[PDB]
Parts: structure tokens; C-alpha cells; sequence
């Protein structure tokens, strides 16, 4: 019980776990998403890198989740996107597979998170009026 | 200006799958259009086959064709395709490719109106 | 009823298929070791469990990076070194014929010229001994590569020993490894790892057959992009490997002619002792074992009652017709026909030698208008190398006959990276995610 | 009403709208800020853009107004900047002309709002030492 | 008044056609009178 | 009609035609050209 | 070091207008500082014109002179200059450019205070 150490799993090794258990260590897969010809490739390389980070940062924070990890939202779940339940989603499947069958659609509720947002933004300013 | 030219074989045999290509040009396919396949003959006029979403996919079709129609889009070459199966002599008509849209203002007033109504092919079934 | 709401989670493990830029890992050289990034001691390795991947080795981008990479280093290391302009001369050539075996006669040419000095105002006669395959006759004759373009000397001091080299990939992105045993290049792997990246990958350059590379664990592999087409190479690896020994034994001596301020060219002076070719030994019993086990293999493939035959090269250019390699800064090409000669039919310490040639002008890769004039070595030189693969080529293949002819083949250098390369993957890691819950803002 | 489709405005073509409607669309810009020699020029290029974007949004945080569009404050309106009501601000006349005209008072705006925010940040943590 | 034809510099070759094109750089900050309180 | 400054007589001029106007031209010699090859992959093309 | 230099016209006409440029060293004139205007004069003694603000430009004038003082100041040249319309007889005087201002700490206590008093310039008013 006492002098033993502990090694626990790596970058990816939650890629075949469920939902639920893969949901439980999202920081360590976030963590390294930032870190003559050939110095121009390998810097090209890093803007790219540094461009994709700020790209997912901003996209994340016109959404109202800035800043965090988990973020639960206002739009409702329609249910021509899926029509599974909660036990065969985050005890039954992996994130991989939640993909490949949601991946059609994708845009429209980056949308609706959007115009939330924004609508959400003006009642709490007309709210603050008074 | 947005030019919309119909393309496929000009004879078709009953029975047999009769598949027709609509290519855009001056404004792209992949945005929130709905694309119109529509239809002429003489005795019946005008005839609405269906329409296909170009973001999303999202087709609709005429109930009294039924599934025997099957709607495409490619955003790579610019187009979208009608594919009608089960073809008979009741089929032979001039096939149009349209789309009509209205452009406004975020959460304002409209603009402007717009339908362009290509050319259209002729198509007759028949061994 | 449901009342779900989306949910936005970030860092979702997910990946998709991209190319981007690997970079250098590696613990005077051709190959740059100096700009390359120093190797990490302790390599780290996930083993993904549940995932099965996909794979297809004729798709992979790493080896035309892997190429692009390899041939600018190799025209790196040659900028600075002497141009040998001053070579094209009207050379006046004599036979050698002092202790020459029945062989090696008319090999060698004695050739005598005028060349530049310090001074540009005043010359100097030398002269040389060259080889038959390098001289044109215009008792005159002239460099091979002259009515083509002048063309460099490689610098003394670099050395063409491969040393091994990783390929590790920027941030955002991750290696996929297959280690499913039995893997043919193509098709789903149930076993994948994650790796930093690589292990080492020696560009040893051969044709014919892959030298000092990597063994199959299990047994002989056959891989091919579409084996029943014949206009595509069969790639086999072998499970144990094959030595091969091959020597120059001529005691050559080198001396150097200054050509200008600062600026040398190192001739071949004499030759001391006998003169006689050089070879390799390829041991017998094990090569016979070594094709067995290859035939075996093929049986699987084109029926179990064929007949197989391994019959010599078609035909073309020295390169692509000769086992071609180099052997301590000597070039070798050498003749394979005692190797690919037999048919199998379904039902002590000798050795074989291969009496085989040198060359000075080197082309290297598959270009026109650039040479590598490689400066003589000193004394007699042997190496010992293991033999790991091959590359066949079907030869005909049509349904009139139940026999099927195999050749060597070679000439393109991807297949030599392909080999390694052939259970690597790159992907990129996309974080954002999206999923219903219960919770509501 | 069905089988219709619709297209808006995007980029800065709603410049000639009033501030009040010129507001309502932000996020249409804000979303465009992010995205041998000539690779050098290239790449200087990329990491000014990079750069700037970074200093504006440190500026945007060190306000408190961190991962937000519209963020009113607590500063109060100094008359000596501009006179004029709400009436002909936000209904007659667009963001081009009021920035040329408060183009000389905007430092002091900026140090005011640091200020207030270093001051609101003091507050708060002396408040929740209690 | 007498006109001659004129050349040379190669400037005024490129200065034909881009008459009409002029560049700018976007400045999304601003401030504004407004009725809250944080 | 375009100028910095017309009324200065050391600017330059520019006038945008409303409609182009065609001109054809040619040089009508039959030409032939050899090639002198000066070095080691190295060619001089000259009017034979 | 600091310091200041002053230029202009030293005869001027009545009725006309003078103008005097302060030329500053060792300092920007774009930070919080006000730059002062004062003039010697026999009898008079020391008298201030006005000052201006180098940060905002907020300018203040002698309710004694009137609307004839303005003031301007160059940020790229790094000076400021002093205007005065209508010019008398009873201008003639030794104008210098000044500046008080004092260093302290942010929310504490002041370390030093400063002014230097450039050297000026004589100017007479007559026709
Ligand atoms: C497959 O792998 C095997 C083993 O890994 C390879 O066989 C080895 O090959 C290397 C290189 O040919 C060989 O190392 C040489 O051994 C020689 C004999 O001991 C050394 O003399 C030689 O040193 C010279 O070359 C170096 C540069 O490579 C110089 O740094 C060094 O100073 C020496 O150069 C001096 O001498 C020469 C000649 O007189 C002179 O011109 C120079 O100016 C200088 O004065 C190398 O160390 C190994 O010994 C081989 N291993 C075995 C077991 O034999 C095999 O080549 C690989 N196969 C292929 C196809 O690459
Ligand atoms: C890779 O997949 C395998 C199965 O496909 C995973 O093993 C499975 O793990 C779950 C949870 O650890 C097990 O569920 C448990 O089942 C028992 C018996 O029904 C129940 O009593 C427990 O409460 C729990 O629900 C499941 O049984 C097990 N599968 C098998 C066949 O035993 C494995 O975890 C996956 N890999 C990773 C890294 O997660
Ligand atoms: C470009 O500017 C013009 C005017 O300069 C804009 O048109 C103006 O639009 C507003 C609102 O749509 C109109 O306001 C109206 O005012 C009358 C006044 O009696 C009022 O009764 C109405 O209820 C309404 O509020 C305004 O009249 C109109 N101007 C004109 C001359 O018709 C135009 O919208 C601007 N373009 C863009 C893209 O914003
Ligand atoms: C190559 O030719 C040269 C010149 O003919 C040879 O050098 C001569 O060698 C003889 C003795 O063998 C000497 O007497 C001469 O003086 C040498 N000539 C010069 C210019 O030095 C050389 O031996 C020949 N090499 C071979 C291998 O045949
Ligand atoms: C090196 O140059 C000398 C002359 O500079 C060459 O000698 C001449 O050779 C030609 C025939 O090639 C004769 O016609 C001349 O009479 C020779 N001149 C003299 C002064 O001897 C010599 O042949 C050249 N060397 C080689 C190897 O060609
Ligand atoms: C030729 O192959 C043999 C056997 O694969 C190599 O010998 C092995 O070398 C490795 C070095 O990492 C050792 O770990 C093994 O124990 C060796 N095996 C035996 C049986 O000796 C040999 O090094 C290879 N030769 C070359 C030049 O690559
Ligand atoms: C592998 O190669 C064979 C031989 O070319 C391919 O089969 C041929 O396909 C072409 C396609 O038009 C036909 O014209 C030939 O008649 C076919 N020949 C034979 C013998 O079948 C085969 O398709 C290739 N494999 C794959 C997966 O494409
Ligand atoms: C390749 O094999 C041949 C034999 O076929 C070797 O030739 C023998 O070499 C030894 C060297 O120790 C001599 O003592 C013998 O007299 C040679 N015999 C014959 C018949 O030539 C040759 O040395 C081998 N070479 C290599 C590099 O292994
Ligand atoms: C290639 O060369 C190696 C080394 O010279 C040979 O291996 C030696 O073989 C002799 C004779 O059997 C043994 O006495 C040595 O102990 C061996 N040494 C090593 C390191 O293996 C090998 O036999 C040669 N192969 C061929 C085909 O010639
Ligand atoms: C493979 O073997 C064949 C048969 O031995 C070779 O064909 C010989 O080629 C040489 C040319 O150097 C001719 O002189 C012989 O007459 C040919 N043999 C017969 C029986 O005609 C063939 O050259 C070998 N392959 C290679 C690449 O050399
Ligand atoms: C490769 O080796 C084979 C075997 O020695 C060569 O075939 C011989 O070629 C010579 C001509 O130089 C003929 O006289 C022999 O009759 C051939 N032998 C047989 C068994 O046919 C072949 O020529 C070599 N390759 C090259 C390019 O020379
Ligand atoms: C256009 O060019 C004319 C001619 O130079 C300018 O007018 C001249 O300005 C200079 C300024 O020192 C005077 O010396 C000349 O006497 C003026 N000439 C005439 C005819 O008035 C004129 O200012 C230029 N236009 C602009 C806008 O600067
Ligand atoms: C330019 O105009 C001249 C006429 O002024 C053309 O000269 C004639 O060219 C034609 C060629 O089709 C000949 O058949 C006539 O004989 C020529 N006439 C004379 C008087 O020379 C000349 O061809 C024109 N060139 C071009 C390029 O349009
Ligand atoms: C040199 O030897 C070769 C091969 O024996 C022969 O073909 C050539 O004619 C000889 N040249 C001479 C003796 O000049
Ligand atoms: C150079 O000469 C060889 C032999 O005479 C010939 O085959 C080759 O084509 C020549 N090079 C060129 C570029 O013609
Ligand atoms: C071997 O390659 C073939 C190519 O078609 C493929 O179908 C097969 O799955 C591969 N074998 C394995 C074990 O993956
Ligand atoms: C080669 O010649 C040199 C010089 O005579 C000698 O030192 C060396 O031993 C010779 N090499 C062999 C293998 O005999
Ligand atoms: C090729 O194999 C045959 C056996 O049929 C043999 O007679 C011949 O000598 C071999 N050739 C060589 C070059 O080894
Ligand atoms: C130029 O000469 C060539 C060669 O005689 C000839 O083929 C060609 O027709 C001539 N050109 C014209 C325009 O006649």
C-alpha cells in the first residue's frame, strides 16, 4: 500500500474504450495538441499547427464553452440526427463509431450553437438594462 | 450570371434507368439551394419531379412517382444527377433543372429574388 | 420525451487519414546527421486495444518523402566539393597486359594526357589508369560523360556508410503501426500501436536484391500490388538471412594531381602485385533452402501443381540488368545469373561465385546530365552483407502454359523504402466532439 | 414557405447599415480575422496576422471581457467624449463615422477599463476572503 | 498644343489596370455608449 | 484621360481607347537555326 | 538629459501672427505631460500664455489673452508650437517652453519631481 508506484495509459490508449470511459481523460489527449528549405517546411509546419489550435480555440469560444472542457448547451436534440438512447450511446459505443454515423451532421449544429449563442448574448445585455 | 446546362442520353429504352446530370456554373452547388428537377409533356404540362438540398443532401420527391427516383450531388465537378428507374412511354418529356432562392439580411428584410430555369434536354423512352 | 441537449467535448480521441512533414530523429556523412534532431533514449509505444485499422502499403505517402528527402541530401553533400572540367581532354590510351589473368584482359586502360597546373600559364603531362567501361573511343579516347555535361568529384572525406534514421511527425498528428504478424501490406489490421515514431531505416541502395534489412518473424512473405498483373514487382522477404562476401582484391594506389589553386585529382597510380577481379560468394545450400522455401510460398498463389522457374535478367541498362551496390566506396555490378537459374516441379561447402566489375562515373538515381566520380581506394578492400529480400518480376504469364518464369528486376529505389515502410501510417487527431446529454445551460 | 432557398449578407457590405444594425452580425467578421523569399514573405505575413490576433484578444481579456462578442462594463460615459443621445447614435449613423469621431479619446477609455477590471479583480478577491 | 508619345518606365504598363483596387486593414475593436452595468 | 497633374508638362499621359483597334504584324523571313554545341552539354543556337 | 529649444521669427509685425515652435530631446511628447508657455516681459515679469496636453490634446489658455492663443504639438517631429493672433506692443518679451511633471510609483509614493525651463527666445513686436 505504501512505496508502490503507478503508471497509467498514454496519449491515445483510450481510443477503444467506451464513451463514458474515454470521456474521463480528455485532458491528456488536449494537452498535445500544442506541443535552409527544410527550416521553411518545419516551420510552416508549426504555423500550421499554432493556426489549427487557435482555429479550434475560437471555434469552441463563439459557442459560449471557452475555457472548457465539458459544456453542456441550450439546443435541443433532434431526433432525425440519431435515435439511440443513452445506454447503447455511453456504455456501448466508442467515439470513433459516434462519428463515422453522426459526421452527416455536423454544420447545421455548429449553426444552431451560433444563433444560440448570440441570442443568448442579448437577452443577458437587455437583461442587465434594468 | 448562373448558368445550369443538362446532359445525358437523348434515348432510353423501357424498363431501363434514365440518369441525367445538371452542371452549375457561377455559384456553388454546396450551399442552402435547393436543387428542382422538373418535367414537360404534352397532355400532362408541367410536372415537379422532386428536389435535393446541396448542404445537407437532404431530397425530396412527387409521392405519385414514388421511390422510383433517386437524387445525387457532386460538389467536386459542380453538379447534381436524377436517376429515374423502371423508364416507360409515359416518361418521354423535355427534363428542366431549376432552382429558385431569395436573397436577404440576417434576421431583416429581403432583397432580391431569384429562379434561373435552364434550357432543359429532351428525353424519350422507347426500344 | 428524450429532452437530450448537444454536449461539446474537447480533446475527443478520433482521428482521420492526412499527409503532412515528418522531421529527423537519429542518435562526415552523405546522409546530414548534423541538421537531424538527436533521438529521444527511451522510445515510447501504445498499444490500442480494440481498434482495427486500415492499411495499404502501395498508398503510402512516406516513401515519396522519404525519396525527396534522400536525393537532397545526397545533392547537399556534393556542392562543395571540386568540378572536373579540366578531365576532357584527348586522352591516348594504351593496353595493360602485366600480370593480368585470361579475365581481366583489356579491363584496364594506361591512359596519358596533359593537364592544368597552378599556373595558368603552363601545363603538365600525367597519366592514369582507368577502366574500359568509363573511356569512349574518339589509340584516342575520351570520358564517357563528356559529349554529356562536366560533371563533380566526390569530396575524400564523406563516406557512403548508411546510418539509421527516424521519422517523427509535428504536434496534432500521430504514427498508427500494424503489429500483426502475417500482414501482407494491404487489408485491415485487428493489432495497431501508437508510436512517437519509427525505428531506424538504413537507405541502403541496391538493386536486385535488399541488403542489410529488415526479416519477416514468421515465415517468407510475397507481397504485390495486383499479383495477377505481371507489370507489377513481387516484393519477398525472407525469414532468415543469407551471407553474401564480396572482395576487390587489387592493391591499388592513389595519387594526387594538383589541377589548379587549391584544387586536386586523385588518379589511380599503379597497381602492385597481381591483377584479378573482383567477386562475391554466395554460400549454395543455403540459397537452395532459402528458394525452396520462396517457391513454397509462390505455390500458394498460382496453383498447387505448377511449375516454377528462375531464369536470368531480360535485359537494358547495366543498372537495371546487374545486382549494382557499393562496397566501401567502390561501386559493384555484378552478374546474378548463377543465383536465378532453376525450375522446381511440384512432387557440403562449396560456394557460388559471381566474377563481377567496378565502375568510377556513377549515376546514381535515374538522371541524365549529373555524375559522381568516385576517387580510388587504397588497397584491397572486402565487405559481408546479409541478404533479406528480393524483387521478381513474372515474366509473360498466359493461360497457354502451366509455367510460370520469375526475373529479377529492380531499377526504381521507392521499392527499397517501400519494404520498411510497408506497416506505417500517418493520421491527424480531430478533438472536437459533439454528443447528447441530459444537462442543459 | 417550403422548397425555398435563402442566402445572407456576409462580409463587410453591412459597413453602410446603422450601428444598431450593424451590430446584430458580428460574428461575420470576427470569424474572418484568423482565415524561396516569397515562403519568407509568406510566412511573416501568417505570423503577423497570428500576432495581432493574439494582441487583441490579450487586450479583450485583460478588460474581463474574455470569450465575448458584446461585453458592457462598469465605466461611466464622460460627456466631454461625445453629447449626443442614444437616439442619434444608434439609429443615425454607422461605426465608420462614430470611430472617426471619438478616434482622440480612446487611450483613456482603454487605461479606465484596465484600471476598473484590476480594481473589480481586488474587490472580488477581498470579498471572497471572507 | 503638341502631344508625342511617351514610354519607358513600365510602371505606368501596371498603373492601367490597377486604377481601381486599393487595400485595407480591418480594425473589429470598438467602443460605444450603452445602458448596463457589470 | 488620366494624369497627375495636367496642367504640369512633365507628367505622363494616359488615355483608355473605348474600342480596341486591330493591328497585324509579322517579320516574313524564312529563319533557320543550327545548333554549336561550345562545351560539355552546352549548345549555341545561331542563324544558319 | 531633457531639454528644450525654442524657434521662430524674433520680429514680428502688430496685428500679424506669431508663431513659436519647442523643440524637445531626451523625452517623447506623447506621453501624460503638459506642455506650459510663459513669457518675460519688463515690469510684467513672468506671465503664462497657456498649456497643452501632449496625450489628448486638451488645451488651456490665459483668460487674459483670449481666444488670440492656440496651440499645437507634432508628434513625428517631436515639438510643439505656440500661435498669437493680433500681436501688440505689449507682447515683446523672452517666451519659454516648460514642462512640470512628477515620477512616482502606481498606488504608492512619489520618487522625484522635474521642470527644466528652457532657455527661450527674445521677441519684439513692431512694424
Ligand atoms: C551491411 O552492413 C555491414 C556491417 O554493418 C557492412 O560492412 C561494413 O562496411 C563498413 C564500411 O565499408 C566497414 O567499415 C570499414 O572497415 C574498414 C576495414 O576495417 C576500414 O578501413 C574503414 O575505415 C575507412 O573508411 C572510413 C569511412 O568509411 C574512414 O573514416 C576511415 O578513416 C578509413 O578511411 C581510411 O582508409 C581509407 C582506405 O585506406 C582511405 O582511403 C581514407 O583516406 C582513410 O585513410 C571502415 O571503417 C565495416 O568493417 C564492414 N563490416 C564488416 C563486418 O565487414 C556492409 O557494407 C553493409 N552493406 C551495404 C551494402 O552497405
Ligand atoms: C475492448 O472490448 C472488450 C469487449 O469487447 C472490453 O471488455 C469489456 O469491458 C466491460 C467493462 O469493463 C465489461 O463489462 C462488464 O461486464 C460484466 C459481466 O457482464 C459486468 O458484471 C460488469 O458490471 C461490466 O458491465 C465486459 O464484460 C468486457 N467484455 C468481456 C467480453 O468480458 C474492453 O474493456 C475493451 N477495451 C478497453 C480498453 O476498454
Ligand atoms: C442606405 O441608406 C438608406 C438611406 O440613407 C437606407 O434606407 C433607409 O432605410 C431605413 C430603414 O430601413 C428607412 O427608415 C424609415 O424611415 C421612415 C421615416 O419616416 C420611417 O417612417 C420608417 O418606419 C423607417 O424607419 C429609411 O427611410 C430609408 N431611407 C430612404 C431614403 O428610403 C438603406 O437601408 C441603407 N442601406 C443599407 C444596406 O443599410
Ligand atoms: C602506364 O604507362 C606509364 C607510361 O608509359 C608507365 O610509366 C613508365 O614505367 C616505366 C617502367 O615500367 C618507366 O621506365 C617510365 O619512366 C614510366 N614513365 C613515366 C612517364 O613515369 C606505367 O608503368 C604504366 N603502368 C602500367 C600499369 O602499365
Ligand atoms: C600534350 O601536348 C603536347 C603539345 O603541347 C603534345 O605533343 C604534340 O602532339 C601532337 C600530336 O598529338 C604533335 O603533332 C606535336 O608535334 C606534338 N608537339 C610536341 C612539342 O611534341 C602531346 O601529344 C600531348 N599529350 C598527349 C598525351 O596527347
Ligand atoms: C546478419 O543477420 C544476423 C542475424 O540476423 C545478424 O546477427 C544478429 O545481430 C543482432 C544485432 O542487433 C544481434 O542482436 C543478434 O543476436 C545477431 N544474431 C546472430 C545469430 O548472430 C547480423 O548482425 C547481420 N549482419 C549485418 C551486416 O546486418
Ligand atoms: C489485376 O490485374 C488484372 C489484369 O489486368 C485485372 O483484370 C483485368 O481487368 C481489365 C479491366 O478492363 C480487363 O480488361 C482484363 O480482361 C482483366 N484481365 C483478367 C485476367 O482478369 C484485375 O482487375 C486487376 N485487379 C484489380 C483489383 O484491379
Ligand atoms: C570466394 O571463394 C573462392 C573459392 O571459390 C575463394 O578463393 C580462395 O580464396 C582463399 C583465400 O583464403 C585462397 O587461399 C584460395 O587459394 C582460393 N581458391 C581459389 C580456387 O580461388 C575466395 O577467396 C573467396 N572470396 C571471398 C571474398 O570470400
Ligand atoms: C563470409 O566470411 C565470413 C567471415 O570471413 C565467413 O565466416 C567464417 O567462416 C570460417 C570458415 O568456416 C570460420 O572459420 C569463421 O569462424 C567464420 N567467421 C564468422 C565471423 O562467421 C563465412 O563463412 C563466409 N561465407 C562465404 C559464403 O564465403
Ligand atoms: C543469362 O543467361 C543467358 C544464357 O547463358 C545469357 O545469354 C548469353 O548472352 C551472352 C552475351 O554476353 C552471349 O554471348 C551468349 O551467347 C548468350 N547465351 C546463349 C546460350 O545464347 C544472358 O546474357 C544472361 N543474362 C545476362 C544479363 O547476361
Ligand atoms: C553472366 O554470367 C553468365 C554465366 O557465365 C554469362 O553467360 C556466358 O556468357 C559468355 C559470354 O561472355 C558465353 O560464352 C557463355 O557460353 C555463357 N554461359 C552460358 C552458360 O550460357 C553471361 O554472359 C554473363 N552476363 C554478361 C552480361 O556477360
Ligand atoms: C500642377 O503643376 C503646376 C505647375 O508646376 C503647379 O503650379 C506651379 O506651382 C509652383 C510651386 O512652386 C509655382 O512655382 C508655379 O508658378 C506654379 N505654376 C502655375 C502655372 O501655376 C500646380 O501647383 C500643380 N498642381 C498641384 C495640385 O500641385
Ligand atoms: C501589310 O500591308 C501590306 C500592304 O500595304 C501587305 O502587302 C501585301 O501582302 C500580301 C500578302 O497576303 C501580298 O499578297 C501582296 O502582294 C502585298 N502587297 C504589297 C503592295 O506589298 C502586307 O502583306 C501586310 N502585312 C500584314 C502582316 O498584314
Ligand atoms: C587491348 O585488348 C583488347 C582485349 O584483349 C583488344 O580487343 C584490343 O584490340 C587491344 N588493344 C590494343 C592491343 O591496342
Ligand atoms: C554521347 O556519345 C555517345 C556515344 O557516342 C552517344 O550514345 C550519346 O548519345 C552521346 N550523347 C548525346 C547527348 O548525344
Ligand atoms: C493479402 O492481400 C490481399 C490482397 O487482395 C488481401 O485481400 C488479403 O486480406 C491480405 N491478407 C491479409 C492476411 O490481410
Ligand atoms: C598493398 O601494397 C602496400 C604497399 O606495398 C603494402 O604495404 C600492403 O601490405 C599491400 N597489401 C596487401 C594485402 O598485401
Ligand atoms: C544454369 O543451369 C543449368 C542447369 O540446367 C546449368 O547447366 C548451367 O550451367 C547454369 N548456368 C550458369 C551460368 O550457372
Ligand atoms: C520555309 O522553308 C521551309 C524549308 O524549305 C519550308 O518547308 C516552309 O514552307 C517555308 N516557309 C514558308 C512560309 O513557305
Amino acid at each position: 500500500a505504501v512505496g508502490i508506484g503507478a503508471v497509467f495509459l498514454g496519449f491515445l490508449g483510450a481510443a477503444g474504450s467506451t464513451m463514458g470511459a474515454a470521456s474521463m481523460t480528455l485532458t491528456v489527449q488536449a494537452r498535445n495538441l500544442l506541443s535552409t528549405v527544410w527550416g521553411i517546411k518545419q516551420l510552416q509546419a508549426r504555423v500550421l499547427a499554432v493556426e489549427r489550435y487557435l482555429r479550434d480555440q475560437q471555434l469552441l469560444g463563439i459557442w459560449g464553452c471557452s475555457g472548457k472542457l465539458i459544456c453542456c448547451t441550450n439546443v435541443p436534440w433532434n431526433s432525425s440526427w440519431s435515435n439511440r438512447n443513452l445506454s447503447e450511446i455511453w456504455d456501448n459505443m466508442t467515439w470513433l463509431q459516434w462519428d463515422k454515423e453522426i459526421s452527416n451532421y455536423t454544420q447545421i449544429i455548429y449553426g444552431l450553437l451560433e444563433e444560440s449563442q448570440n441570442q443568448q448574448e442579448k437577452n443577458e445585455q437587455d437583461l442587465l438594462a434594468l | 450570371q448562373v448558368q445550369l446546362q443538362e446532359s445525358g442520353p437523348g434515348l432510353v429504352k423501357p424498363s431501363e434507368t434514365l440518369s441525367l446530370t445538371c452542371a452549375v456554373s457561377g455559384v456553388s452547388i454546396s450551399g442552402n439551394y435547393y436543387w428542382n428537377w422538373i418535367r414537360q409533356s404534352p397532355g400532362k404540362g408541367l410536372e415537379w419531379i422532386g428536389n435535393i438540398h446541396g448542404n445537407t443532401a437532404a431530397t425530396v420527391y412527387n409521392p405519385s412517382l414514388g421511390s422510383r427516383v433517386t437524387f445525387s450531388r457532386d460538389t467536386s465537378k459542380n453538379q447534381f444527377s436524377l436517376r429515374l428507374d423502371s423508364v416507360t412511354a409515359a416518361d418521354t418529356a423535355v427534363y428542366f433543372c431549376a432552382t429558385l432562392y431569395e436573397f436577404r439580411v440576417y434576421m431583416g428584410e429581403r432583397i432580391s429574388y431569384h429562379d434561373y430555369w435552364g434550357q432543359g434536354l429532351l428525353v424519350t423512352v422507347s426500344a | 420525451a428524450e429532452n437530450l441537449w448537444v454536449t461539446v467535448y474537447y480533446g475527443v480521441p478520433v482521428w482521420k487519414d492526412a499527409e503532412t512533414t515528418l522531421f529527423c530523429a537519429s542518435d562526415h556523412n552523405v546522409w546530414a546527421t548534423h541538421a537531424c534532431v538527436p533521438t529521444d533514449p527511451n522510445p515510447q509505444e501504445i498499444h490500442l486495444e480494440n481498434v482495427t485499422e486500415e492499411f495499404n502499403m502501395w498508398k503510402n505517402n512516406m516513401v515519396e518523402q522519404m525519396h525527396t528527402d534522400i536525393i537532397s541530401l545526397w545533392d547537399q553533400s556534393l556542392k562543395p566539393c571540386v568540378k572536373l572540367t579540366p578531365l576532357c581532354v584527348t586522352l591516348q590510351c594504351t593496353n595493360v597486359t602485366n600480370n593480368i589473368t585470361d579475365d581481366m584482359r583489356g579491363e584496364l586502360k594506361n591512359c596519358s594526357f596533359n593537364m592544368t597546373t597552378e599556373l595558368r600559364d603552363k601545363k603538365q603531362k600525367v597519366y592514369s589508369l582507368f577502366y574500359r567501361l568509363d573511356v569512349v573511343q574518339i589509340k584516342e579516347y575520351r570520358l564517357i560523360n563528356c559529349n554529356t555535361s562536366a560533371c563533380t568529384q566526390a569530396c575524400p572525406k564523406v563516406s557512403f556508410e548508411p546510418i539509421p534514421i527516424h521519422y517523427c511527425a509535428p504536434a496534432g498528428f500521430a504514427i498508427l503501426k500494424c503489429k500483426d504478424k502475417k500482414f501482407n501490406g494491404t487489408g485491415p489490421c485487428p493489432s495497431v500501436s501508437t508510436v512517437q515514431c519509427t525505428h531506424g531505416i538504413k537507405p541502403v541502395v541496391s538493386t536486385q536484391l535488399l541488403l542489410n534489412g529488415s526479416l519477416a518473424e514468421e515465415e517468407v512473405m510475397i507481397r504485390s500490388e495486383n499479383i495477377t498483373n505481371n507489370a507489377k514487382n513481387i516484393l519477398v522477404q525472407f525469414n532468415t538471412p543469407v551471407q553474401i562476401n564480396c572482395t576487390r582484391p587489387n592493391n591499388n594506389t592513389r595519387k594526387s594531381i594538383r589541377i589548379g589553386p587549391g584544387q586536386a585529382f586523385y588518379a589511380t597510380g599503379d597497381i602492385i602485385g597481381d591483377i584479378r577481379q573482383a567477386h562475391c560468394n554466395v554460400s549454395k545450400a543455403t540459397w537452395n533452402e532459402t528458394l525452396g522455401k520462396v517457391v513454397k510460398q509462390l505455390r500458394k498463389h498460382f496453383g498447387n501443381n505448377t511449375i516454377i522457374r528462375f531464369a536470368n535478367s531480360s535485359g537494358g541498362d547495366l543498372e537495371v540488368t546487374t545486382h549494382s551496390f557499393n562496397c566501401g566506396g567502390e561501386f559493384f555490378y555484378c552478374n546474378t545469373s548463377g543465383l536465378f537459374n532453376s525450375t522446381w516441379i511440384s512432387n557440403s561447402n562449396d560456394s557460388i561465385t559471381l566474377p563481377c566489375r567496378i565502375k568510377q562515373i556513377i549515376n546514381m538515381w535515374q538522371r541524365i546530365g549529373q555524375c559522381m566520380y568516385a576517387p580510388p581506394i587504397q588497397g584491397v578492400i572486402r565487405c559481408v552483407s546479409n541478404i533479406t529480400g528480393l524483387i521478381l518480376t513474372r515474366d509473360g504469364g498466359s493461360t497457354n502454359s502451366t509455367t510460370e518464369t520469375f526475373r529479377p528486376g529492380g531499377g526504381d529505389m521507392r521499392d527499397n523504402w517501400r519494404s520498411e515502410l510497408y506497416k506505417y501510417k500517418v493520421v491527424k487527431i480531430e478533438p472536437l466532439g459533439v454528443a447528447p446529454t441530459r444537462c442543459k445551460r
